[PDB]
């Protein structure tokens, strides 16, 4: 038979893509001043339109790690949040010879902050005058490794130049959509039985996603979405211990933290037309900051998690063990909430044994069974590298409570072989790329080229 | 069906509703260069493809004919298989090997379709 | 007479020489983003109307009259009234409520004017 | 007076405050209107309209 | 440090006072400089001093 090549436009055909994107956050990015909230210059009022729609016999490989929204999200978070402390006071006067004293419970089970003084250049540059303010104990380095037990200095000003986080900017994690530009489309799956790669079954498409949570932490995962009814483990290669496991639960376990000291602000005017803030004379009896977790439910959640890692490890027994050495920035659970930074060591969540026998806590004899986490606290922060690292958060007034939920854990396996039955499981210092990939993996962005070709028997005039 | 709802179904069922896939190429706000660099996508994608469709003589965003014949070596299957049973995905994946030849022939052959229209229309 | 050279007149008095309006929808030069949002504004505005007009098959800015009968209940006034007694302002304000439906009808009923007028023509 | 509030800055003599006039003009697509009648106390219709 | 019967355009060694990573812990410093990159402060007898 005779037929001719015929052209169609509007053809539903796509390719995997990389591209520059949008954002969208709901109405709560607009009421307050300029430079807070951090989407108020940028993000469009979202709508879930066009509505989420099902597809037919579509088969595409959703590779979790071959994506640019995670890359994009990091570059955007970093590049907006690096310039977003430019309109602020930037220190340099305080890099001085402080002088200290003792207010020290000489044998206390406590990690109190220190009182020192310093010579302040008042607003007029040639009338110098002394002043004092408290300082959290890690932040200051002694001026000398000698017998100069009086002389003390901030840990900055030898490395960089920092910034007092302006109080107008709040650090609180507002929920963010990211979105793709018109002419590109996003895809999604509804099934919970994903494993990291391969062809997905119940494919779906959305204009753009749900509300993401940019929080910042290392070990555990706070405020964000959830799975539904089964624990799921996602990773590239279980052969190697060098790479991170990400643990999602069907139910979250219930966490809360507090600082019982009742801090107060002590305000000084430093340099012309700008003001420094510091922790004032601390009111009341000194107490120790911490977090609180429910012992019964965390143990039950360990009992429910062990069956997932025994999917692929039936020859060795599950046991938890301490964070594998290192300094302050990797061994601890370090995140934020409420305008100040906590540093808390979770060894009293990660030792035990599951060996098949699941014995439930029900009926509960003590629902108040808890295990506590003791914390230090900082003002100066090195939040990342290549972000304009050095920052200073002014201290918040009063006392706080930040009840939250463990959305997921980041863990890491410890070695063993040659007649070994004692492999174990420890925390992981997930990077921010290993923070937010838990909340961006669902989506892949594709590029449409709607010009196509198909057969047809047309013989319109020559 | 929106941007991609017509996908998956066969070209028998996707020979219609073509317009919904091509009707929307704009929405949103302003964020400087970093977001303005999506707006000029229309130059790279829409206007280029429309010029493609125009120099083939297929103005109007619907189905359009050509004068260039088929070839058995390219596809080789029975009419019903391609025409009603398969979807656009594997059709694009397979026939994309020969798109250079289709584009070149539809490009150069238009000269044979507009050669002497001055005298073929003068005396009418 | 420029941009609004026939405002307030009747329909027949301005149904031709529309070129002086449509010919000029782009302007300006350099002041960074805050102005350049007015340069790519043409895509946001002109091309949207252009593709709305072209999807119906009314490409080419004539008085394009295609498919749908005018339901009497919409205005119910005689042909002479709407044609040469009314002006554009209140006519737009009265009929703008139903254009989103009319465009959907025009584009969804367009495929039936072209589905088989390529190969039945081959038989002819 | 300052040195308690914020920093100041001396405008270089080249930056003179000559109130040199400014026109305006809307973008293309958009238009400007105007009317010449001289009884307009802030509201109401107008007759001698212009662009 | 000049070789008066020489012919070579050698650089000039000097010393000065510099801040450090504590802004009120000053100590002096030394480093050499090419001579066409330093100009004298005064036409007076106080010649040994200089400046960029
Ligand atoms: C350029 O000018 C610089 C000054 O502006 C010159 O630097 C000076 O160099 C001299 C010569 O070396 C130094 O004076 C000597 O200091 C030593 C101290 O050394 C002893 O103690 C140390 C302690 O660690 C120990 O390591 C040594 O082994 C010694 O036991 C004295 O012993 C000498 O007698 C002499 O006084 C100056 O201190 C130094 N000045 C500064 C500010 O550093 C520089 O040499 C000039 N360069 C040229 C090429 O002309
Ligand atoms: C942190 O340390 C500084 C000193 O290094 C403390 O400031 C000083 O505190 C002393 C003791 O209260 C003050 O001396 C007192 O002055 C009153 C004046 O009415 C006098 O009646 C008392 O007998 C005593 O001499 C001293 O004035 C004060 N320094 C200044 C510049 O005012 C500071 O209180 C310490 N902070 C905490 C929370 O411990
Ligand atoms: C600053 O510290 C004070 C005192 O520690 C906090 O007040 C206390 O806050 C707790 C909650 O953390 C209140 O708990 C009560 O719990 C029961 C559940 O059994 C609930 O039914 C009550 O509605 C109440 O929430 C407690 O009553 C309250 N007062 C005292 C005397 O303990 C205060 O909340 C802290 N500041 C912040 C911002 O949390």
């Amino acid at each position: 038979e005779n037929l001719w090549v015929t052209v169609y436009y509007g053809v539903p055909v796509w390719k995997e893509a990389k591209t520059t994107l949008f954002c969208a956050s709901d109405a709560r990015a607009y009421e307050k001043e300029v430079h807070n909230v951090w989407a108020t210059h940028a993000c469009v009022p979202t709508d879930p339109s066009p509505q989420e729609l099902v597809l037919g016999n579509v088969t595409e490989n959703f590779n979790m790690w071959k994506n640019d929204m995670v890359d994009q999200m990091h570059e955007d978070i970093i590049s907006l949040w690096d310039q977003s402390l430019k309109p602020c006071v930037k220190l340099t006067p305080l890099c001085v010879t402080l002088i200290c004293s003792n207010a020290t419970v000489k044998n206390g089970t406590v990690e109190e902050m220190k009182n020192c003084s310093f010579n302040t250049t008042t607003e007029i540059r040639d009338k110098e005058k002394k002043e004092y303010a408290l300082f959290y104990k890690p932040d200051i380095v002694p001026l000398s490794e000698t017998n100069n037990t009086s002389e003390y200095r901030l840990i900055n000003c030898n490395t960089s130049a920092c910034t007092q986080a302006c109080p107008k900017v709040t650090f609180e994690p507002i929920p963010i959509h990211y979105c793709a530009p018109a002419g590109y489309a996003i895809l999604k799956c509804n099934d919970e039985t994903f494993n990291g790669t391969g062809p997905c079954s119940n494919v779906s498409t959305v204009q753009c996603t749900h509300g993401i949570r940019p929080v910042v932490s290392t070990q555990l995962l706070l405020n964000g979405s959830l799975a539904e009814k089964e624990i799921v483990i996602r990773s590239e290669n279980l052969t190697n211990n060098a790479k991170i496991i990400i643990v999602h639960l069907h139910t979250p376990v219930e966490i809360v933290c507090t600082r019982p000291n009742n801090n107060t602000r002590k305000s000084v005017r430093i340099g012309p037309g700008q003001t420094f803030y510091a922790t004032g004379d601390i009111i009341g009896d000194i107490k120790q900051a911490h977090c609180n977790i429910s012992e019964e439910k965390w143990n039950d959640t360990l009992q429910k998690v062990g069956i997932e890692l025994q999917k692929h490890f039936p020859n060795k027994t599950i046991k938890y063990n301490q964070s594998a050495g290192g300094d302050m920035e990797i061994t601890t659970h370090s995140f934020n909430c409420g305008g100040e930074f906590f540093y808390c060591n979770t060894s009293n969540l990660f030792n035990g044994t599951y060996n098949g026998t699941y014995i439930s806590t029900n009926s509960s004899a003590n629902s108040t069974s808890t295990i506590t986490l003791q914390c230090r606290i900082k003002q100066i922060i090195n939040m990342w590298q290549g972000v304009g690292r050095c920052m200073y958060a002014p201290p918040i007034a009063g006392n706080i409570t930040c009840r939250s939920n463990i959305t997921g854990l980041l863990l890491t396996r410890d070695g063993g072989t040659n007649s070994n039955e004692t492999e174990t499981f420890r925390p992981a210092g997930g990077d921010m790329r290993d923070n937010w990939r838990s909340e961006l993996y669902k989506y892949k962005v594709v590029k449409i080229e709607p010009l196509g070709v198909a057969p047809t028997r047309c013989k319109r005039r020559v | 069906l929106g941007f991609l709802g017509a996908a998956g179904s066969t070209m028998g069922a996707a020979s219609m509703t073509l317009t919904v896939q091509a009707r929307n190429l704009l929405s949103g706000t302003v964020w400087g260069i970093k977001q303005l660099q999506a707006r000029v996508l229309a130059v790279e994608r829409y206007l280029r493809d429309q010029q493609l469709l125009g120099i083939w003589g297929c103005s109007g965003k619907l189905i359009c004919c050509t004068n260039v014949p088929w070839n058995s070596s390219w596809s080789n299957r029975n009419l019903s298989e391609i025409w009603d049973n398969m979807t656009w995905l594997q059709w694009d994946k397979e026939i994309s090997n020969y798109t250079q030849i289709i584009y070149g022939l539809l490009e150069e052959s238009q000269n044979q379709q507009e050669k002497n229209e001055q005298d073929l229309l003068a005396l009418d």
